[PDB]
């Protein structure tokens, strides 16, 4: 019939006493990096399902005199790093012969290669049964402890490279269980009541500002800009993307020699001004988003050709491209200090990218519908996925698990921002609703309701007091955070509202179309 | 044994290479093919009077839709 | 007890803050001028003094505003005119 | 075309002090900050530097140009005066943009003679 | 006003029952494998009278599907000529003349001796050490893929291996290369 | 051509290769049927 919430409830207890979870948020790093130490070791099996499970008689010798010969020739420099690596190897060979116990294979291994203290080495020569090692109550210690090497990434780049030839199985076997690397890359009263009376901010600092688009073909997606407020960047229906500036520079462009959107048919030779318009013409559908690097040094922008092409602004043209959902892209948006970026598509998934790779790293499944929104937070570190089934999710960048998951829209959600402090959320979208939610409590606490209209962007002010949510409707209210709080309404002259940003000094950025 | 995936490349072009990670994806896009083929084959058998036969007649109709023509006899 | 003033070879001073908490060197202002500075000498919490190779004896004030941008100002230079390698009042 | 404007939401009801919370602070900043007495400018500085209150426009104006102008001839202000205004320039939170004709001026006032 | 919006409706729903590979072999599946598969997957459909012919009709399909496979990614990598309209045959050297040749122009209107004639069709354009590619990736096969779009038909089976084509790309990073310029200066 | 509350419902999907085995598990078509097998004539 009709399902209530007692009743899911309890299912929900049900299914964690059939599991056993009748036995955490806390903010401390420390304890959480100490457990990400517990269970980053805690049963470590890759190569232990594919274990060398073969007779294989004469490999360990014939592989161990390999090492010997590739690694103490024509090197030096990256020698001293893994020249000590030798010598425990060979007695964890010694006690893998001791474990299977051959006859003459183990004896003829130690007597060939005896030269690679020696306290160690006459205690393998005396000892060939495992009940031995396990009554020598030092050895048995031995097999049950890691032997640690501090090693740079290259001299363990060195060894990546050896280990993977032919006939390496068998000592790779040793590096998985018994070898952990590290790799290292007068009251005074009057002041008592200005500190609370002047901390409380009707703060009145808008300082609005507004740039405007005069009278063209009407088209226009997007329009960003930069955080150090020296470029402006829009794109639009015919795959164009027109750069200005705002500082009157008259920036000129460098000779790249070699060009993309340039046929350069058979007959030419390669043979080796103004500003305030320079079209960037490198996509063939429509451009869906236009995002900065926070240091205005490139220009990411997917479009609706399945591509995500990066724009570089020491060349002027297309350099980088990403071949990757093989789907319309949606949204489009840059991590902070420029590590890493994501973008959604229509495969109901949105994937983790990287400046050093062209394919996705990262794989987050479970929405059901296309993801229209997409954010980092500010440690970037967690992503939030939003979507039209009404749902709005919290993904990890690092292992890639949903560990909330909001719901209580009416609609699609439409705009996604993070709170500057990292402790809470807003979500918008066709509800003519606003909400925030709680990182840590996961409910919400706020109804705001003043829009008519669907909802486009959402940017937090640096204070973290202060909210500015744009609408279709003609009017930009900002709200304090810190429908009776907002601090005013802007009254819409032009068709509508772009895009809102804060950078510092309580700036506000419109953008319209005329 | 015989014809793995070697020698259909040299029945089209002498001189071409597959690298080791294409060749068990085409495996599959064979294997998958075959489903769809036999699933298919098999839904127009329980067609014909409830079920009747895997008829290789039937077969030449449902390959309209691959825009294929096999040379047998039909 | 507070700060570490650090007497540079080229540089004229260097004020750094060690905290308890943080653990970390922290510099925060300098000087202007560069003085081949061969010792130092603490008369009170905030005048530092320094010697010279040649013979220049200075006595720097920092401003109550500092992060405890930070240049530093001089009050009294002097030379001497024979080389001088140690400070101290008593 | 894209062109720049900007709006207000001249004197846009907000250059005068009429919203009850100007006058009394502005009181004790211009005779009980400055001068005579001591240990009173860090904690001052501290609380002003947090707080942005942009958008009166007046009073910072007035002792720049009281300071400089009329106070040129005499010590022990001019020095409190700096330090007051070097720390509004280390303040992220105050648009200084289109007020630099204002200032500079008086700013060259101080370095000549 | 939200109630009137229509919800997809789940493909999931509606599935098969299950009472009861030729993938990790490296084989075409023979006429004998694909016997098995056949009478295991006929049995839940309840057919009887196992033939011959269908089974070499399919095995005959499946010969012709990769082929037009590896036409197809072929295609996107090496030149060819057409002959009296949409027939590849050469699929091989570059016999094609550059058309902005004058000497390819009358050599075009025209159309011991033997070899002369090879000679015509190849020396007469091209560089003087052609380079061929190196072979064919995971991105080579994924590009054609998306530009033909007429091998596979069906959704069931181009939508899932094209997902899986994805996962499969890569290249090697900076670190690496620097490996390759150790060793390459090690040997000399 | 219609209106009303109920979602009209083709019945004649796309039907994706996928088989229901545990009531929440789905196979594509293949690759668990000895297994299958092997843990339901021997477990139960």
């Amino acid at each position: 019939k009709r399902v209530r919430t007692e009743q899911i409830q309890m299912a929900v207890s049900c299914y964690l006493k059939r599991r056993q979870y009748v036995d955490r948020l806390s903010q401390t790093a420390e304890e959480m990096a100490a457990n990400l130490t517990v269970q980053s070791e805690s049963g470590c099996a890759n190569i232990v399902s594919a274990a060398p499970c073969q007779a294989e008689p004469q490999q360990y010798e014939v592989q161990f005199g390999r090492l010997r010969n590739f690694l103490t020739d024509s090197d030096s420099q990256h020698s001293h790093e893994v020249m000590p690596l030798l010598y425990p190897l060979f007695v964890y060979l010694h006690l893998n012969l001791v474990q299977n116990s051959p006859k003459s294979t183990v004896e003829s291994f130690y007597s060939r290669f005896h030269g690679m203290q020696k306290d160690v080495i006459e205690q393998l020569q005396t000892t060939q049964t495992i009940q031995d090692i396990l009554s020598n109550f030092k050895l048995r210690a031995f097999l049950d402890n890691k032997y640690v090497v501090r090693l740079q990434e290259d001299s363990y780049n060195y060894l990546i490279r050896y280990l993977q030839s032919d006939n390496n199985t068998a000592l790779c076997k040793v590096l998985t269980l018994h070898i952990h690397l590290d790799v290292q890359p007068n009251e005074a009263a009057l002041e008592v009541l200005q500190e609370s009376i002047k901390r409380v901010k009707p703060p009145s600092l808008t300082t609005i500002c507004f740039y405007a688009f005069y009278n063209t073909e009407q088209l226009l997606n997007t329009a960003e800009i930069s955080p150090d407020s020296k470029l402006l960047a829009a794109g639009f229906d015919n795959s164009c993307i027109k750069l200005w500036s705002l500082r009157s520079k008259k920036l000129k462009s460098e000779p790249h020699q070699v060009d993309v959107s340039r046929i350069h048919l058979a007959c030419d030779i390669l043979e080796e001004a103004g500003t305030e318009m320079k079209i960037l013409r490198g996509h063939c559908g429509p451009v869906y988003s236009t995002r900065f690097l926070a240091d205005s040094s490139g220009l990411l922008s997917c479009s609706e050709d399945m591509s995500i092409r990066y724009w570089d602004l020491g060349s002027f043209t297309n350099t980088v491209l990403y071949q990757g959902h093989a789907y319309p892209v949606w949204d489009l948006d840059i991590s902070p200090y420029s590590l890493y970026f994501a973008s959604g598509s229509h495969d109901r998934t949105a994937r983790l990218w990287s400046f050093d790779r062209t394919y996705p790293l990262r794989i987050y499944a479970g929405h059901l519908a296309d993801v229209d929104c997409v954010k980092f937070h500010p440690n970037s570190n967690y992503l939030a996925t939003g979507s039209t089934d009404k749902t709005v999710r919290l993904w990890s960048a690092q292992q890639g698990n949903s560990v909330r998951l909001f719901t209580g829209h009416r609609g699609p959600v439409l705009s996604l921002a993070f709170s500057p402090n990292g402790k809470y959320l807003a979500s918008a979208g066709e509800d003519q609703r606003l909400k925030l939610w709680d990182l840590a409590s996961g409910t919400l606490y706020k109804e705001l309701r003043g829009h008519t209209d669907n909802i486009t962007s959402l940017t937090f002010s640096p204070d973290s007091g202060l909210i500015a949510s744009a609408s279709m409707d003609n009017s930009v209210r900002v709200w304090d955070i810190r429908s009776s709080e907002l601090v005013g309404v802007y009254t819409g002259q032009m068709s509508n509202v772009l895009s809102v940003q804060f950078m510092a000094c309580n700036l506000l950025l419109v953008t319209g179309i005329t | 044994t015989k014809k793995k995936l070697q020698d259909l490349v040299r029945e089209v072009d002498p001189n071409e290479q597959l690298d080791e990670d294409v060749e068990e994806m085409l495996l599959q896009i064979a294997d998958d093919f075959i489903e769809s083929v036999v699933t298919a084959a098999c839904q127009l058998a329980r067609h014909r009077k409830s079920s009747t036969l895997e008829v290789k007649d039937v077969q030449l109709h449902l390959e309209r839709q691959w825009n294929m023509w096999i040379p047998g006899f039909g | 007890g507070h700060r570490v003033i650090v007497s540079d070879v080229q540089e004229s001073f260097i004020w750094v803050r060690y905290k308890r908490n943080e653990n970390q060197l922290i510099i925060f202002a300098d000087d202007t001028y560069p003085r081949w500075v061969t010792t130092a000498s603490l008369l009170d919490y905030d005048t530092v003094a320094g010697a010279d190779k040649f013979g220049n004896i200075c006595v720097v004030r920092l401003p109550p505003n500092t992060n405890d941008s930070q240049k530093a100002e001089v009050i009294m230079n002097y030379h001497v005119g024979e080389t001088v390698l140690s400070l101290q009042k008593t | 075309a894209v062109r720049v404007h900007v709006s207000y939401l001249s004197v846009p009801s907000a250059v005068s002090s009429l919203t009850d919370d100007l006058l009394k602070y502005y009181h004790q900043v211009t005779r009980a900050v400055l001068g005579d007495d001591p240990q009173l400018m860090k904690v001052a500085l501290q609380d002003l530097q947090t707080n942005s209150k942009i958008g009166a426009l007046l009073p910072y104006f007035v002792y720049v140009v009281s300071g400089v102008k009329s106070v040129s001839h005499d010590l022990e202000q001019l020095h409190r005066l700096l330090q007051v205004a070097r720390s509004l320039f280390r303040n992220p939170h105050l648009c200084l943009g289109p007020y630099v004709r204002c200032l500079v001026g008086s700013v060259l006032y101080c370095v000549l003679e | 006003k939200f109630d009137h919006r229509f919800q997809p409706q789940n493909p999931l729903s509606g599935a098969q029952q299950f009472v009861a590979l030729c993938s990790h072999t490296m084989m075409l599946p023979t006429r004998g494998q694909l016997e098995g598969r056949m009478i295991v997957t006929a049995y839940e459909h309840g057919l009887d009278n196992v033939t011959e012919e269908a089974v070499s009709a399919v095995v005959y399909a499946v010969e012709n599907h990769l082929k037009d496979i590896l036409t197809s990614v072929v295609s996107r990598r090496k030149a060819y000529r057409l002959r009296d309209g949409h027939f590849k045959y050469a699929f091989g050297s570059n016999v094609t003349p550059q058309p902005y040749l004058k000497n390819s122009v009358v050599a075009y209107n025209n159309l011991d001796d033997a070899e002369q004639q090879a000679a015509l069709l190849l020396a007469c354009s091209g560089d003087t050490l052609p380079a061929s590619l190196p072979p064919v990736n995971m991105y080579d096969l994924f590009e054609a893929l998306q530009v033909h779009r007429e091998v596979i038909p069906t959704h069931t089976v181009y939508a899932l291996n094209i997902e899986r084509i994805i996962t499969k790309l890569w290249h090697p990073n900076h670190e690496e290369l620097q490996q390759d310029k150790v060793h390459r200066q090690r040997l000399a | 051509c219609h209106y009303s509350g109920h979602h009209p419902q083709p019945a004649s999907f796309c039907t994706f290769g996928s088989r229901q085995i545990g009531r929440g598990y789905y196979v594509f078509d293949s690759r668990w049927n000895r297994l299958r097998c092997a843990l339901n004539l021997m477990v139960e």
